[PDB]
């Protein structure tokens, strides 16, 4: 039931013949899996956690200077020198000043001058490495077990609800799990925790209690003073000259000034990176995906041998419509004939009692043996007018329902959802809701080839360059002499423009 | 200094990037403010592009490329 | 944020400007880094430049302008 | 004599017929003026000062946020609203979250949310305006009065040397001064303190006790929170959204976070600006020029009616050479025939004993009546070998002198220096060492109009764009149809390239 | 008389009417000046000395290393680090080794290793600068005053012979000297001690008590460890990596080794430099020239009023011929005639007794008034046979002299000597034995221009490249008979070849 | 280490330079040793020279220049 209020929600109608299905969990999503004579299940990937991270390099972004000193030499007498040039904590520079009889020199001309200042870092950021064998994914499973509506985002005493909820920890040395769901049997998950988000070309950057996932190339192109991630008491700062500027004032003196704190400049440089969080010494990540294979052969309906309920039902609240077109119905049941089966039909006309819409919650039941107990069902009504009829006999309650839209619009939104999933996941999108098949394999192969070529050519472009190159390619295609290069140019251009103007 | 600009992680996950609300204003505002601060370069670029290109499309493309190269000195 | 870049006050007085010692490093470093990191863009830029220009000089200038626009996204 | 050990030094060989000459003092340079029967003078513009500057605009570069509050609405219930949205000390933003039965709402869909936080500036930078009536230039004048070598950059008891040294303050309320020089008479300066450096389109920027002179349209295009006018506690700010970012994480909540200190980002944005200093509340500037007209009628040589000396001279130092080709000779003199005229010849042929060079210190004399007193002459010796002979009779002393180079190299160096002064000063360069004439007038007028057009077309261009546009123009000229356009293109391109490679 | 045994000797046959002449003293030479009614003089430049030299830079040519250490890092963990990398006296380097489970690492791949070693200089060489105003030339002057042959290279009690010998020190602050010569009057020398040898392009190099004069470009391109001449107690050695090599042995270990003493390699690099000597702290130099002007108006013959000798003359030694064709005759006189005039004729035919060759020793006299006294004459006999007849009356002695050669061969030898002098001195050769003139000045000017162009084009070429380029130029001048270009090519080629095959 | 070679101060003064006795030995010995220990390069250079030169003089000059370039690798 944990999938009901979510706006990014997928529905998998598992194949009847087989008992396994391929799913891809994402962090801003949730998957509902329904199979023929088994309970409906909700899957959500909630947390990625990286541990045992190694520090690579520290960068200074705020520094001070002190103990400035200078020294000068007469012309044609070699370069100037200070003992502070033999100290590694000082940054020094050499230039030329004017010398003559007025300055105390015997000659006239450019003499050598040296300026030294003691460097000190006050604020630094770090970068760490993440090995895919140290990740740990957390997945939550919920059963559509006719819990009432006040349990959707309810975590009170969730460690006791061992039958409706399950929490799974997927690591690389434990990628296959048997999840026990009480009287519903079990499911088996076989996941691939090593090939999700590509943490191989990402560093975990920490700056002032904020955390990002950044590119490694970008992290090595930083232009700040740095030292190694190795442990040491006194670190030697490399490239101190990145934060200290030396200047000669009209060839009479030389002076050193430190630049300001770079926190805001780095914030501006991280504009497109991914944000992350911390948990002690562990990185907590809320982006990326996880591919799994579900086997439901040991999953069984609890209460498929229940008796029908004999008492009367009331609507405990108004049935609401979720943004995907399904509808939630909370019922209250009077009379105590124990756990029983809830009779509910969705029909186009009350005369014929012909079912026309299906259920999402498979096998809705009353779960308690008390007097006035609540339960919730999720249904998938047909387009147009319908009736939700609950109960049997002379106490049947009815609710009129209207579902706007059409089936053509539903197919169109499904197509756009699939296209967005392709754009986000690449060729992995072909493994979503897949049960094998030659068509899926050929599609995944062609997508792999074309995606590799497309990333090789147009990999390092921004929305601006994407737009420019796309318009140029569309123009070049509109003027191509023969075919097969006109359509190719225009297709690549349209793809680039679609990528540039995308969202999320 | 001149810190490097991170590439956009849009369309890699479902999450939004670090400062995604400003991803479009960044280049547009810069280019527009530069063009308003330097209106004579527009005439320079028009002359150069109209002299270099032969067909009208080539001239337009030359002028556009020069007007885009100037504000971000590249 | 996007702070604008100050125009160079070199050749306005006899004094040196604020960060004059780094006035050449920024553009060169940025452009060469981006260029040697993205070789496929060189290919697509060459294709577009050769397809758009008519004479050798026109194609060369097209390719140069594209290879200058891409690194500093402008 | 204050102009001797200076690398940037000019020599104005004054007019013979006239009595006034136009000079242009610069902060990095120094001018030596010599006329026929008058002493040689050294002029140096040492300080520009601005007082009572007008506050224009303050920008915040480091801020805090606090007192975060939020308000949410269920779907189809309008926009969320907080009372702090009416307070101007708060920054607020609206977004959408997912709402349903799990959150506490009766419907499913995008509910409106609003977040507000109290903005507080921690550190700000200020911009001021300088009016031409605020400026006060300081010029120093020294006389070549045979002071010894230990007086070149000597400021001990400078308030007692009323004959050889002079201090001049030029303002817009007093652009004309007359300077008395003891027995040398007096000079008169008529300067233009309202046309030196274009402070009309510059602001005086202060940030954390460092000061710049910056453009105005650059200061108006800063993208930080700002206000206008004076500054006092708990102020009001515009565009606070430049330092605060709001985010909805997976459409589940909304958070506000403040960006980091923008000190270093501003430092990097100030790359090409000019630096400055402070004196309490006064701007102290060491850049720019000042044009003056010098009138030397009441300037007279002192001791031109002395008797020649008769004692024995010695060399007190070794005659050294300054970088411009002159030589400074410090002489010690025994004998007490009082203030006497020093006999000194510079000859390249001891057979003829004819003079070949020329003095810079006009009328060198012994200035004291004691036993052994020192003086110093400055000479412009001829190219090749020569002798400097001091004294008369048998106690003469000689010094051999060799001056490398030729007059063609001298002329080429003079042409290069003149081209540099043109590039730095625009049409004002025509007023340097000018004594009138219609040729100077027409040249200055043509330079004025061409410089105006050139600044309109290629005003703000870095060396990169200068180089690129110059090469493109050179190509366009090389492929032009004929003349009258081609060479114009080539000249403009060559000028752009000559500017892009220049230094200082 | 000191120029008699020298093999590189020049003769200035003084102008009859004139009283001054220009000479160029060279270190491996000797000049004999003779004027009509004046004694003959011998000039020899013996020593050049430089004092007050400033140390510019010290280079290490023999060093040690000690206290080597290494550190390693696992892959994907950044660079390695030792605390010695924070010590300036240590030279360090970083590389990659193989890491795996065998090396104690958790991953497999390239790990970072760092090696550090303590550098220590054992033997260093020094470079110093020479100021042309610190040079001091020493010139020795001798008179052909009929001293006997046992005084040519005799310096016993030379401080008492204040009439026949003179020592002259020439500096820049005393370039003109009046040399008194007892009864012979006095000469005046006007030298140019600042333009002899271009010491402004040379350093004084000292290595293990041996000294050279070296170029400055060569000295600044040395690739050894170096520190400044501005000496401190503990110096920081720059470029220590020039004497230390790091090597990784099969990607398992890094090691450091120091190169050997570079003394012999420096000796081999100094192949074409100049040698020099030391005198305490002063450089003693025995190469280069000194242009000077001689004024002889106060020089008079001593003993032109003596009476002829009356006693008996004997040949005390066999008249010997010098290398240039002159003859030295040592006579012994018996007779107490006091200081008397020696009667001597040099005749081809004894019938007319007409003199045919001139004397070098003007006015030969018997100096001492004693019994058997010795004296020496030097004569320039004619070509062929002649008689040297000495004495009066019937007791006069004769010596037969044969001088081989002709005046044509003499002229050819003089042309060769002049061409060698030109090749060594450039345009300064035109000032040797010169009294002025328009032809002299025009030739010197043309020589100056052509020598400047030649030094610009073919300046720094060895004999090998000189030969190759000269042959190529001769070849292309042969197969190209354009206007005035063939002879130019072949003339430059012949010049280059003549320079290549020349000897010191 | 490759220390630089000092230019010859021959014909600068009347003195002899530091190691003037070996001024001709240092090049001839090396060149001839290399040419004798590498006979096949002679044929290589001959082939190249005869292939690039048109007239006989150009061929001889090319061969000579290659034979000189090889021993002192420059
Ligand atoms: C519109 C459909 C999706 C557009 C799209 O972006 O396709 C993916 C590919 C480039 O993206 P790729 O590198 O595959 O991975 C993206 C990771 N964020 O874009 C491409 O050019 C390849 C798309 C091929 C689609 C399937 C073809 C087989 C039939
Ligand atoms: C090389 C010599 C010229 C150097 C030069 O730049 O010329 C001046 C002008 C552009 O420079 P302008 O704007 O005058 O002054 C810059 C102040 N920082 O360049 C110009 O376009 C105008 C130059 C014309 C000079 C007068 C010629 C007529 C006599
Ligand atoms: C044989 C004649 C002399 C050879 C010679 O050296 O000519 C001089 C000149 C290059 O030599 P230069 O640099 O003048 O002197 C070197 C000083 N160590 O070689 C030249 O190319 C200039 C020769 C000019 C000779 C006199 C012409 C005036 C008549
Ligand atoms: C949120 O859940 C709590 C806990 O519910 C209990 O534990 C669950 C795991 C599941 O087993 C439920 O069926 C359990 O009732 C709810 O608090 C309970 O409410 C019931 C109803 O009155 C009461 O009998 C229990 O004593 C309560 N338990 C506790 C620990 O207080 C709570 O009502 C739920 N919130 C909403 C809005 O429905
Ligand atoms: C720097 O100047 C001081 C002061 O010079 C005096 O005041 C000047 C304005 C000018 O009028 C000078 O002629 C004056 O002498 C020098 O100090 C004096 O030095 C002289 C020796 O030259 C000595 O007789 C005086 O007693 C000194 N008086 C004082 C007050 O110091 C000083 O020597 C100068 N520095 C150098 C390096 O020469
Ligand atoms: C080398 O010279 C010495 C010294 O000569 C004396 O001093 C000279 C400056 C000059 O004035 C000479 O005329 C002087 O005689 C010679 O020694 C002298 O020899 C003479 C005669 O043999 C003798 O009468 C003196 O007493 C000697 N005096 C001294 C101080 O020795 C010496 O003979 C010369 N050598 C040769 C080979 O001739």
């Amino acid at each position: 039931i944990r999938c009901i209020g979510i706006g990014n929600r997928d529905f998998i109608e598992g194949m009847s013949g087989g008992t396994w299905v391929d799913i891809v969990l994402e962090h801003g999503g949730c998957v509902t899996v329904m199979s023929n004579n088994k309970p409906t299940l909700d899957f959500e990937l909630v947390t990625t956690t990286a541990s045992n991270m190694a520090e690579v390099r520290s960068y200074c972004y705020e520094a001070n200077i002190s103990e400035m000193a200078s020294d000068s030499r007469c012309p044609t007498q070699g370069e100037a020198y200070l003992d502070k040039m033999a100290d590694s904590q000082f940054v020094c520079k050499r230039g030329y000043v004017d010398r003559g009889w007025g300055n105390g020199c015997g000659l006239f001309g450019k003499g050598s001058i040296v300026t030294c200042a003691k460097f000190t870092c006050v604020k630094k950021l770090t970068g760490k490495s993440i090995q895919p064998e140290n990740l740990e994914y957390r997945v939550l499973v919920s059963v559509h077990a006719s819990q009432h509506g006040g349990m959707i985002n309810n975590d009170t005493n969730h460690q006791h609800d061992k039958e409706n909820r399950a929490r799974i920890d997927i690591t690389a040395s434990a990628p296959r799990v048997e999840v026990e769901l009480g009287s519903f049997g079990s499911i088996s998950m076989e996941c691939e925790p090593r090939s999700g988000l590509n943490f191989g070309d990402l560093y975990y950057l920490t700056m002032n209690n904020k955390h990002w996932l950044v590119n490694r190339d970008w992290f090595h192109d930083l232009s700040l003073p740095w030292h190694t991630g190795a442990t040491s008491n006194n670190h030697h700062w490399n490239n101190k000259e990145a934060l200290v500027e030396f200047r000669e004032a009209h060839a009479k003196k030389q002076t050193a000034v430190v630049l300001g704190s770079q926190e805001g400049a780095v914030h501006a440089a991280l504009a497109g990176a991914l944000e992350a969080e911390s948990d002690g010494h562990k990185a907590t990540i809320y982006s990326g995906h996880l591919k799994c294979r579900l086997k439901l052969d040991k999953l069984r309906l609890k209460g498929m041998s229940y008796a029908l309920c004999t008492g009367a039902f009331t609507f405990a609240r108004t049935p609401s419509e979720t943004i995907h077109g399904t509808a939630t119905v909370e019922l209250q049941y009077a009379g105590e004939d124990g756990p029983c089966k809830v009779p509910i039909v969705i029909t186009s006309d009350t005369n014929s009692m012909a079912s026309t819409g299906r259920l999402i919650t498979a096998n809705p039941v009353v779960t308690e043996s008390g007097a006035n107990s609540k339960m919730m069902v999720e249904i998938d009504p047909p387009f147009g007018d319908s009736y939700i009829i609950v109960g049997t006999g002379t106490t049947k309650i009815t609710h009129h329902w209207h579902r706007a839209g059409s089936s053509i619009g539903r197919a169109f939104e499904a197509t756009m959802r699939g296209a967005k999933r392709m754009a986000v996941l690449g060729d992995t999108a072909w493994d979503f809701g897949s049960v094998g098949g030659m068509f899926n394999s050929v599609g995944k192969f062609v997508h792999q080839v074309f995606g590799s070529a497309f990333k090789a050519l147009f990999g390092g472009m921004s929305w601006f360059t994407q737009l420019l190159i796309g318009f140029l390619l569309i123009w070049m295609g509109l003027n191509a002499r023969g075919g097969t290069v006109a359509m190719s140019f225009m297709g690549i251009g349209a793809m680039l423009i679609f990528l540039a103007t995308s969202v999320s | 200094i001149t810190l490097p600009s991170h590439a956009s992680q849009k369309l890699e996950t479902r999450s939004s990037t670090w400062l995604e609300s400003r991803e479009y204003s960044k280049y547009l505002i810069k280019v527009e403010n530069w063009i308003l601060r330097n209106p004579g370069y527009a005439l320079v670029a028009a002359v150069i592009g109209w002299t270099l290109g032969s067909s009208r499309s080539q001239k337009i493309i030359f002028v556009t490329l020069l007007m885009l190269v100037a504000p971000a000195y590249s």
